[PDB]
Formats: C-alpha cells, structure tokens, sequence
RNA sequence: CCCCGUGGAGCUUUACUGCAGCCUGGUGUUGGCUCUUGGUCGCGCCGGCGCGGCUGGGGGCCUAACCCUCGGAUGGGGGGACAGCGCUUGGCGGGCAGUUUGACUGGGGCGGUCGCCUCCUAAAAGGUAACGGAGGCGCCCAAAGGUCCCCUCAGGCGGGACGGAAAUCCGCCGGAGAGCGCAAGGGUAGAAGGGGGCCUGACUGCGAGGCCUGCAAGCCGAGCAGGGGCGAAAGCCGGGCCUAGUGAACCGGUGGU
RNA sequence: GUAAGAGGAGGUAUAGGGAGCGACGCUUGCCCGGUGCCGGAAGGUCAAGGGGAGGGGUGCAAGCCCCGAACCGAAGCCCCGG
RNA sequence: GGCGUGCCUAUUGAAGCAUGAGCCGGCGACUCACGGUCGUGGGCGAGCUUAAGCCGUUGAGGCGGAGGCGUAGGGAAACCGAG
RNA sequence: AGCCAUGGGGGAAUCUGGGCGGACCACCGCCUAAGGCUAAGUACUCCGGGUGACCGAUAGCGCACCAGUACCGUGAGGGAAA
RNA sequence: AACCUGGGGAACUGAAACAUCUCAGUACCCAGAGGAGAGGAAAGAGAAAUCGACUCCCUGAGUAGCGGCGAGCGAAAGGGGA
C-alpha cells in the first residue's frame, strides 16, 4: 500500500551487461560416493549416459563416500577426493587441446 | 565536515569529522591499518 | 495549539527478576542512570544496561547508602 | 501463462538450500559517515527474513 | 447542496513536460569576378614584401541555380546565392496537448500539524488515545576524547585596598539544593564533576547472549585474534553520565584490492 | 491547409488585419521600479560547429582509435534607453 | 382465549418513517487456460518423466530422452567443495 | 552500444579488395554487401463433408419460421418477434 | 469470410497519481498479394579450428538480458522435429 519491502538492496554485483552471459566452462559436482555404484572405467560419457552428470560441460569428482579402486577420468578432482581414490586407484585428468 | 583520513605511502581511509573554522587546519592522529599495523596518519 | 508532541516509549525496566536462570550476556536491567548497580558477575554498558557475565540465577541487593545492586549467583 | 520471475528480487535476494531467504543488511551506504566501526561492520553481512520471506519466495519461481 | 474517490471533464496561468508555430547558428540546394583584414604551406628578400591552391570573416559587382513576372518564352525583365526548401543547433512558445495540484481534520476550507528526544495525561510491570498540558532536536568537542594521578560544590554567616546583593581570598557551618556542552528527566562527589602527566581503542577482524519489535530498523554486549595507548600493577580504552542531533532502495560521485 | 494552394483582394496605407472604447457634448490627470512591446553594430553569458595545446587506449611499427584547454562561433537572456 | 415488530440489504443499531421488490414463469453471477503453492489418491525411486513429432487405430495404443525436476553447497565473482 | 535499416553531410576501393565476431586496438577466425527468382513444410475457413461426456426454440447463429427482415434512425447504423 | 505483406498508427488501461515506460506496433485506416502470403541459398551464426538457405512445431527459457533496474518486457545459438 506503501514503500515495499524492497527497502533491501542489490548486492548481486554482476547483474548484467548488454550482451550478457559470458560463455565459460561450468563444472558439475559429482561425488565419488555415487561412484561406488559400479565397477569399470568411469568417464564423463558414463556419468551422464545414465545418472548424475547431464551435459554440464565438465566432470568434477569430489567429496563424500569411499573410493572404489578404479580409473576415473574427469575434468577436475577435489583436493580431498584426489586423495580418497589416489589412495586406491587411477586418477586420470581432463582433456587439454 | 567531511574529513577522510589517508595512509602514508599506501591506500586506506577512515571515518572522521573535522571542524569548520574551529582551531583545526591539520590533523595527525594515529590509528591501525589492515596491511601491517599502526602507521602515522595525515589529513589530505 | 502548540502541543501534542512526544517521543516514542523506551520500554525500560528490570528485565530479569530475582531467581531467574540467565545465560551470559542476558540484559538484566535497562535504566535511566544507576537506578541499579552492577555487582557480582554483572557488567554494565554505555547506556547503563546491566547484564549477566555468566549463566546463573539473579538476585537483588539493597545496600542503603551504597545503593541497589544486582548479581548472578553462578552455578553449574 | 508461466509466471515470470520477479527480477527485482532475484537481483537482491537468495533462497538458501534449506529454504531461507537471505538479504544484505540495509543502512550501510550513506546515512553512513560517523557510525561506529561496529555499526558498519555489522551491516556488512547477510540476514534472514520471516513472513515476507514466504512472500519473497513466491516471486523467485522457476528460480 | 455537502463531503468523499490518489473519478471525470471545460476553463486559467509567470504550475510541470511537451507540440505547433516563430527566431536563430552551421550545413545541402550554392555559382563567377573583385577590393581588404586574419590564417596556411614553398620559394624569392633583410616579424615584415611578392605568389597560387586553401582559405575564414567583412564590403562591392556580376548571373546562370532558386523565386517573381512579361501580349506562351529553347527567351525579356526584377530579385539573387539572399530568400524558399532539406538536415541539424539553441532559443521564445496556454495557440495547443498530457497531466500534477498530499494527509490529519468533532463536515470541508482557512488556521495548525506531519520525523526524533524529555516530562505529564498513563490508572505503582510493559504499552496506551485526543486539533490534551508543557519543552527541546536537525548540533557541539582533538579536547569537552583514552588512561594515570590529584583535588571536591552550590550556598549560608563572619573577615578582608578597588569591588560585597554576586569577582578573587582566609575562616566556620555546609551530602549535595552545584556542576555534569544544550531541553527535560533518571543518574551522580565512595564522580560521570575540577586540575594535571603521558596519549589517540573518535582501532582492524569479529561476536556467545540478550533488550526491543508486525516487518525493516534500533539497542546492549562478555569474550577471541591482531597490533597498540596510559598504568608499577590489578587493569581500563572499540569516543563523550545517559536518553535527540536524522533518511530504505535505486541512480550517481571519489579512492582504492 | 502537411503541401499545392485559397481567403485577404483581382484590394495597395483615404487600404487591409488585430485590440479596446462605444451617438453626441466636455474632458482623459500623475507614476516606465516590475511586466509586455519598441529601440540599442558596445559589452557580459550562450548551442551545434571550427579549433587543437594537452592527455589516453592499443600495436614491434607505420598507424588506428578516443578524451580535450585556450581561442573563434547566432538568436535568447543580461545590460541600456523609450 | 393465550402469544406474536414482514423478507433481503445495509448497519453500533431496522418492524422500522433506511435500501430493493406489483405478481408469476423463464434467464441470471466464483469459470477455464497456462504457471505457482500446499494438501491428497496412486506409479516408480536415486531417480522420475517425456515435448513436438512418427507409426498405428478411426472413440487402440505404442514409439519418440530433445528436454525438465532431483542427486552439493558456499561466494559478487575468480574459485573451492562437504564445505 | 556493436549489429541490421536509413532522413542529412562528407565519401572509397575490386581480393595487398571489403564486411562481421557488442566501444576501441592487435591478433585469430567467419563471410563475400550495395541486382533478382525459388517448391515443400506454415496461416486461415466464405465453401463441402465427417464427428461431438455441443444447444434443443428466453438455448443454439441476430435468423430452425420468407431476417439482416419488420420496425427505428436524415445517415453511418441499430435490429426484433415468430 | 478469415488468413498474409507493406505504408501509416491510437487511447482507455497498467504503473494502485503520472510524464519515461505499459497497453502495442495492438485497434483501426491505406495499398498490395493469393490459394496462401511472407522469407529464402550467408558480406550468416559465435567460440566449437563448429554449424551450413528459408519457413513451422517442441525445447532452450521466463533463462540471457531489458527496465522511472518500477510496473513490466523479454530474446538467440544449440538440441529434438516437419
Ligand atoms: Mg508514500
Ligand atoms: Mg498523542
Ligand atoms: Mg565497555
Ligand atoms: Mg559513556
Ligand atoms: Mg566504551
Ligand atoms: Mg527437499
Ligand atoms: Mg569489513
Ligand atoms: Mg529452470
Ligand atoms: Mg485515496
Ligand atoms: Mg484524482
Ligand atoms: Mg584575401
Ligand atoms: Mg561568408
Ligand atoms: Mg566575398
Ligand atoms: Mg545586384
Ligand atoms: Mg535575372
Ligand atoms: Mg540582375
Ligand atoms: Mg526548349
Ligand atoms: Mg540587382
Ligand atoms: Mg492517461
Ligand atoms: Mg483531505
Ligand atoms: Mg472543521
Ligand atoms: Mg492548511
Ligand atoms: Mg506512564
Ligand atoms: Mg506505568
Ligand atoms: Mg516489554
Ligand atoms: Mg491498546
Ligand atoms: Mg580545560
Ligand atoms: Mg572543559
Ligand atoms: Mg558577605
Ligand atoms: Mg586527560
Ligand atoms: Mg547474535
Ligand atoms: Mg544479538
Ligand atoms: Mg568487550
Ligand atoms: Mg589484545
Ligand atoms: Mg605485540
Ligand atoms: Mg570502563
Ligand atoms: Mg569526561
Ligand atoms: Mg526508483
Ligand atoms: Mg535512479
Ligand atoms: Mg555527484
Ligand atoms: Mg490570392
Ligand atoms: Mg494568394
Ligand atoms: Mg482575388
Ligand atoms: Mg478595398
Ligand atoms: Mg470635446
Ligand atoms: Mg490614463
Ligand atoms: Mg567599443
Ligand atoms: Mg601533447
Ligand atoms: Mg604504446
Ligand atoms: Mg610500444
Ligand atoms: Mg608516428
Ligand atoms: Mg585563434
Ligand atoms: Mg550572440
Ligand atoms: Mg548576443
Ligand atoms: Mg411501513
Ligand atoms: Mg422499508
Ligand atoms: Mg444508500
Ligand atoms: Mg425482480
Ligand atoms: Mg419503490
Ligand atoms: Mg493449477
Ligand atoms: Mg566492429
Ligand atoms: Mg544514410
Ligand atoms: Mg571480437
Ligand atoms: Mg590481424
Ligand atoms: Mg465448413
Ligand atoms: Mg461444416
Ligand atoms: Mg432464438
Ligand atoms: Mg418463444
Ligand atoms: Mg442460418
Ligand atoms: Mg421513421
Ligand atoms: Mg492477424
Ligand atoms: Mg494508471
Ligand atoms: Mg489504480
Ligand atoms: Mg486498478
Ligand atoms: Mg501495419
Ligand atoms: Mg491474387
Ligand atoms: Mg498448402
Ligand atoms: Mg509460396
Ligand atoms: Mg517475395
Ligand atoms: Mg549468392
Ligand atoms: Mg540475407
Ligand atoms: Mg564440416
Ligand atoms: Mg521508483
Ligand atoms: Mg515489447
Ligand atoms: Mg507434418
Ligand atoms: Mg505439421
């Protein structure tokens, strides 16, 4: 009826810019606890091919759970998850060119 | 009056209020910056 | 006229009473001056606000000449 | 037909993974001058809303 | 009729903002010759003379654009690079257009008021209304702040060269009736008051826990860390006895990582 | 009326447009500070534009690109008078 | 003989000297679409689900994973990640 | 504040040409303006037909009936009943 | 009849006033096209050394952005199809 409760205030620094969104490689967090879910050679192709990736340009394995000894390719790992599995199997890193 | 203190040989301000004609043309009180600690503060 | 003017109510008084448990920091009493005084485990601040300095029960001392004090008698 | 998100709110309020609504504290952009270090230090952080918090969420929608 | 509605419409103007119109600079339409002041580059010549492109301004004359006109004219005459028209510049602009022109209110208008602090009203928690009764605020201070140390008032009576109703001084009584920047209040000398010495914590990073509260806001705050200040030290310092001295958000200014 | 054009007028200051007053008689005083209008080749401010000292971005460079002081620039307003 | 102030509306208050209505019949007012959010009946489950469309049928369904929601948050961001 | 388009002013080059990739510059890369044409997939429903958890004469089209009629309006136009 | 394209083009209304903004390039007026009309073989996309005319549906997406950053408005590339 009055001055709204948008007395609050844009922090969202970087709201926009005429041509707007800047294309740039985004990473999909996937835990190696949902990795235990199988055995073979886990790769971006696979995690999205069925489950928990979904076209999110970049795979990043990380975090909770216990690492099944196996190869696991991805675009990036957790300082923590690199360990988890590096202490029981192969960590192969992303593409380059 | 609007008075904004400044750090020597650096960059850091402070909340202040100088007085108009009142005896106060230059101020030189100490304080405590973020980078390192404690350094003389001139007006400007 | 030239009247009908006033300042909003300041809601001051004894906030905790004798024999209430209280945590640290609890405002004990809000006051116009030193209508009360600090004492045992009870600090006071710019406005004269008195407040617990450790959890425990509150009690009120009258001391005539010396004035009235408030304390927390701690325990745990 | 498809409510449109309220950009004004998007631009100034997050809805937290549990369900809270966070905002930057008002009062820290020019009333400013001499206000305790405490004063404007305290203004530095986010808070949590309440009943309008629900009002708030209603807009941020496909969001 | 009267009031009310963030209703309508006609009218007004030195309400606001446009629009027509009108004034205007540059420029396109837009050309020739000539005189003279300023610039411009090369040369001849000791800042100045001579020359051409470029010129900018100003004067004059031309005619063929453009305009008017003449017993119809591929022409004569008059005006003439102006005017007119195109784009653009700034102006004036109720001729016209869209609108704005607050609320409270013992009806509305007029008057008064509108946020903040103090007291009363307020019924011994808190909170309470009225166009109820009364007063303040929109600041001030680098010393009026920190800390260490030291001292304690106003007033009444007696006494003292000027002066005594009241300066300054000695005495005796004098618990607070002084002071505490400013209103009022609550507080207060077992200082928060007066004076000193050193000083700048009118710090950065934070913040357990509460007061208050519809929301947003306001308020208090131990303690942790960093690096400091005064103190022998216990300790005290995150401005000022406290409670007013103010303004969401947007948009923008300055400086930084 | 956007325009072409028309009305004015197939008129020409003894005319035409606007304004106010309103046969006729006698008369119509003072005040230009404000407002309007009229005049004022000075001055003051004043837009585009011209100008380019000076500064910038980038490139290895030749460059390209941008910012910009003085100074020249109408009407209007100011100013001066009726 | 006892008792007894129409109906609706609107109101602090209406039999009210407040509103509406001559009477009867018929017409007459909380819908749908998309998207939200709770709840509820059910299918599946770290998964769940298809849109256009294609094929079928001519009151028959099936195919179709593009895509969406979920499986990680925090920060303005770079980024880091059970923090 | 680029790109596309263009009312005003200035005004090129012909592949060592030009344009674009969001001011600008350098790099890298994309495309070839200032001539034109091109089916299908798409839109609609006066018309014909088929179907309806569509109406059943105050409904359904305004019109099941001789209705855009009667009647009403200068007219645009309104517009039944049955 | 409606559909379509080009030229022109409102206001109520929303913003709880209103002027930017919205309504909306909608209503309508005008010219033209036709069984459709438009568009159409890159001086394209935009970040992949990728795509490969145009139109239509699904999606992308109420995202990117636009905005008195109010009210609101609101793409594209890509992917699935015709
Ligand atoms: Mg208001
Ligand atoms: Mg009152
Ligand atoms: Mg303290
Ligand atoms: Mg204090
Ligand atoms: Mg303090
Ligand atoms: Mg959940
Ligand atoms: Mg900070
Ligand atoms: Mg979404
Ligand atoms: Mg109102
Ligand atoms: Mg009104
Ligand atoms: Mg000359
Ligand atoms: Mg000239
Ligand atoms: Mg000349
Ligand atoms: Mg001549
Ligand atoms: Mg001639
Ligand atoms: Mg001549
Ligand atoms: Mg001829
Ligand atoms: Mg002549
Ligand atoms: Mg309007
Ligand atoms: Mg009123
Ligand atoms: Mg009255
Ligand atoms: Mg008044
Ligand atoms: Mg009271
Ligand atoms: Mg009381
Ligand atoms: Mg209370
Ligand atoms: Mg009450
Ligand atoms: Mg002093
Ligand atoms: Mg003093
Ligand atoms: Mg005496
Ligand atoms: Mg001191
Ligand atoms: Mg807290
Ligand atoms: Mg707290
Ligand atoms: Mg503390
Ligand atoms: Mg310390
Ligand atoms: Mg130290
Ligand atoms: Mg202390
Ligand atoms: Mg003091
Ligand atoms: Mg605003
Ligand atoms: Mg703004
Ligand atoms: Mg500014
Ligand atoms: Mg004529
Ligand atoms: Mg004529
Ligand atoms: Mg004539
Ligand atoms: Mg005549
Ligand atoms: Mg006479
Ligand atoms: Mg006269
Ligand atoms: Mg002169
Ligand atoms: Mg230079
Ligand atoms: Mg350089
Ligand atoms: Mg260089
Ligand atoms: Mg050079
Ligand atoms: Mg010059
Ligand atoms: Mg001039
Ligand atoms: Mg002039
Ligand atoms: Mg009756
Ligand atoms: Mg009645
Ligand atoms: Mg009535
Ligand atoms: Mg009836
Ligand atoms: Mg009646
Ligand atoms: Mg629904
Ligand atoms: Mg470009
Ligand atoms: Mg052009
Ligand atoms: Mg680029
Ligand atoms: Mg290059
Ligand atoms: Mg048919
Ligand atoms: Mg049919
Ligand atoms: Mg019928
Ligand atoms: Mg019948
Ligand atoms: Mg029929
Ligand atoms: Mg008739
Ligand atoms: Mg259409
Ligand atoms: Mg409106
Ligand atoms: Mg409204
Ligand atoms: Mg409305
Ligand atoms: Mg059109
Ligand atoms: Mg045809
Ligand atoms: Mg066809
Ligand atoms: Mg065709
Ligand atoms: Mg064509
Ligand atoms: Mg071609
Ligand atoms: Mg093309
Ligand atoms: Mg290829
Ligand atoms: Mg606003
Ligand atoms: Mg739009
Ligand atoms: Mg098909
Ligand atoms: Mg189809």
């Amino acid at each position: 009826g009055r001055s709204t409760t948008l007395m609050r205030l844009p922090k969202r620094g970087m709201q926009g810019q005429v041509p707007g969104e800047i294309k740039r490689p985004r990473y999909q967090g996937v835990n190696l606890k949902d990795l235990a879910r199988f055995e073979g050679e886990v790769t971006p192709e696979l995690l999205v091919r069925a489950g928990l990736l979904k076209k999110g340009y970049r795979l990043k394995i990380l975090g909770e759970g216990e690492a099944k000894p196996l190869k696991v390719v991805a675009h990036a790992f957790s300082k923590s998850a690199l360990e988890k599995l590096k202490a029981a199997g192969g960590e192969p890193v992303l593409l380059e060119a | 009056l609007l008075l904004e203190c400044t750090e020597c040989k650096r960059r850091n301000y402070a909340t202040e209020k100088n007085k108009r004609n009142t005896p106060n043309k230059l101020e030189l009180r100490k304080y405590c910056p973020w980078c390192r600690k404690h350094t003389v503060h001139r007006e400007v | 006229t030239k009247n009908g003017r006033d300042s909003q109510a300041k809601r001051l008084g004894v906030k905790r009473y004798e024999g209430q448990v209280v945590r640290a920091g609890n405002i004990l009493v809000r006051q116009r001056g030193t209508r009360f005084k600090p004492g045992k485990n009870v600090g006071m601040g710019r406005d004269f606000t008195l407040f617990a300095l450790v959890d425990g029960v509150v009690e009120f001392q009258d001391r005539g000449r010396l004035g009235r004090y408030v304390h927390v008698r701690p325990l745990a | 037909p498809k409510m449109k998100t309220h950009k004004g709110a998007k631009k100034r309020v997050k809805i937290t993974a549990s369900g809270k609504v966070v905002a930057m504290k008002t009062g820290k952009r020019h009333l400013n001058w001499q206000k305790s270090g405490k004063e404007i230090r305290q203004k530095g952080r986010k808070f949590v809303l309440a009943k309008p918090e629900a009002e708030r969420i209603k807009l941020l929608l496909p969001y």
